[PDB]
């Protein structure tokens, strides 16, 4: 399976583990933001999930955009009326980076219901690029997940789709998920998905690869377990609606386990 | 900086991009290549976005070095280290005597080094051709132009079907496979290996079908034995002529036993079986590798 890059898989994972620390947003940035909140950010990310659905963009693209926004907001103060411009420019850049066929700038202007002009979007693109210093190849939860999926005996579509769903729910809530690295959220999501569907746990072979155990994953796992349990009541619902789709095997309709029995 | 510290010398290349200029830093004396990218009505091109982000990460002796990015309202300059010539022009200069073996062997070893570094950092180049391979006066060869490059995930998703200049394009791209991987870059380097030896393109097709048929006539038409899954491929046709595989000593007659062995592993039909850049570095072909200077003034 050259598609699974046997000769480079380990080098790549190691590389991504270095890069995720370097590409990490500052944990306590929302406190330093005078005019925006975790709640406003949650509204923004939920809207981006809708945008991704409307243009049928990759989930990877949505993950990159969120990373760009969080890093931009780690150094740049933004007024609430300008938060969606940051988000639109981040999604344009993510699309150009990750998509075969990114939507046109005009399409990105249109989805803001003409809150902003094309000039504004294009100008913000430049600003985001400057703030990020063109450092756009950031590791995401999905890049770790797809490597973790290779450790299934055998591969299970429900496990995979559910793991993605959970990793995607974590994008909505800065508190608490800003304090966890993509690789750790991917690990928690994968174990939680595996447990929900098959009753199985984080496998020994992934301890070998990652150095993560159920003991080190516990904090994030306890957070993700509570997010999953509360998902139907969360003010933001675009991911749940998205993951009802057959494309993702209707996994948002599966029931969360009451306990983790850790 | 910058821009006021650079004195343009001349145009040294073009394409898209982009225009490339030879320039010199007035304060340090450093000679550089400026890749000028014109901006506008879709903002910064995805080609430039990918090339800058990827080249900022990739620091290797065999990969072109991005020194700086000068990014104003209407202009984008990529500042690169200057290299004196591309491999194509070097091959053209080398008619009548050819390129010495130690130099071909050195160049290939360095290309596999640069490529394995790319692959270890989840980057596919996707346009390895002699025009994008740059040489200096000290014996170095470097991969350049990452506008067509891509950061991949493991395992790979479906990426752009283009892809790769026709002559250097792998049979799995030509046959419309849902996935392609690191092996596409190896295929390209295989073609280039042959071309360094012969100073002519191994598979000079004028269309996709002609490209495929030229490969088939040289390597044999692949069946399920040599390439499990090939008859199931999207653009495979049962009507394809069934050419016999050539004696491999007839594909590149001046090449020795170890050279032939390696080339055949780079040109393996099955992308799963094709040699990796990393594994190719340990091939017996390179047992006596050195890094001499080019034998001609650049
Ligand atoms: C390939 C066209 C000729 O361009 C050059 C000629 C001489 N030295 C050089 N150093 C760097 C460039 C170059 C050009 C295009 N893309 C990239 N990434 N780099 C370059
Ligand atoms: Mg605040």
């Amino acid at each position: 399976s050259v598609n699974e890059v046997p000769d480079y898989h380990e080098d790549i994972h190691t590389y991504l583990r270095e890069m995720e620390v370097k590409c990490k947003p500052k944990v306590g940035y929302m406190k330093k933001q005078p005019d925006i909140t975790n709640s406003m950010r949650a509204i923004l990310v939920d809207w981006l999930v809708e945008v991704g659905e409307e243009y049928k963009l990759q989930n990877e693209t949505l993950h990159l955009a969120v990373n760009y926004i969080d890093r931009f907001l780690s150094s740049m103060s933004v007024l609430r009326g300008k938060l969606q411009l940051v988000g639109t420019a981040a999604m344009l850049l993510a699309s150009k980076f990750e998509e075969i066929y990114p939507p046109e700038v005009a399409e990105f202007v249109y989805i803001t219901d003409d809150t902003y002009t094309k000039k504004q979007v294009l100008r913000m693109e430049h600003l985001v690029l400057k703030v990020l210093a063109f450092d756009l190849a950031a590791p995401t939860i999905n890049q770790f997940l797809t490597q973790y999926f290779l450790h299934q005996q055998p591969a299970n579509c429900k496990v995979e789709s559910l793991a993605m769903f959970l990793g995607e729910l974590s994008l909505i809530d800065a508190d608490p998920y800003l304090k966890y690295l993509p690789s750790v959220i991917a690990a928690a999501a994968f174990h939680l998905a595996l447990y929900t569907v098959t009753g199985q746990s984080w496998p020994e072979s992934l301890v070998q690869k990652t150095g993560y155990t159920l003991e080190t994953l516990k904090p994030c796992l306890l957070d993700l377990h509570q997010t999953y349990l509360r998902a139907p009541q969360h003010a933001q619902q675009s991911i749940r609606e998205k993951y009802k789709n057959s494309k993702y095997h209707g996994v948002s309709l599966l029931n969360p386990p009451e306990t983790l029995n850790v | 900086g910058s821009m006021e510290n650079f004195q343009k010398v001349e145009k040294i290349g073009e394409g898209t991009y982009g225009v490339v200029y030879k320039a010199r830093n007035k304060l340090t004396g450093e000679v550089v290549a400026l890749k000028k990218i014109r901006l506008d009505t879709e903002g910064v091109p995805s080609t430039a976005i990918r090339e800058i982000s990827l080249l900022k990460e990739l620091n290797h002796p065999n990969i072109v070095k991005l020194l700086d990015v000068i990014h104003t309202e209407n202009k984008l300059y990529l500042v690169f280290e200057f290299l004196h010539q591309d491999l194509k022009k070097f091959m053209d200069a080398s008619a009548l005597t050819g390129i010495p073996l130690p130099l071909i062997k050195s160049y290939l070893f360095q290309l596999l080094q640069g490529l394995a570094f790319c692959h270890s950092h989840r980057v596919l180049h996707r346009d390895l051709k002699p025009q994008n391979l740059l040489i200096n006066t000290e014996g170095a060869i470097k991969l350049a132009d990452f506008g067509l490059a891509r950061a991949f995930g493991v395992p790979v998703r479906t990426y752009t079907h283009e892809v790769v200049t026709l002559w250097y394009r792998a049979p799995e791209i030509l046959l419309g496979c849902k996935y392609y991987s690191t092996a596409v870059d190896i295929w390209s380097l295989g073609c280039i290996f042959a071309e360094m030896v012969t100073r002519r393109a191994l598979f000079p097709g004028d269309s996709e079908i002609d490209q495929l048929f030229r490969i088939f006539r040289t390597l044999g038409t692949p069946d399920e034995v040599v390439w499990p899954g090939v008859t199931s491929m999207p653009d495979y046709k049962p009507s394809f002529p069934k050419w016999a595989r050539q004696d491999f000593s007839k594909v590149v007659p001046p090449l020795d036993e170890d050279g032939r062995s390696l080339l055949s592993q780079m040109l393996h039909y099955d992308p799963n079986k094709r040699i990796s850049a990393k594994a190719a570095l340990a091939h017996p072909f390179f047992q006596d590798v050195t890094k001499p200077v080019p034998h001609l003034r650049l």
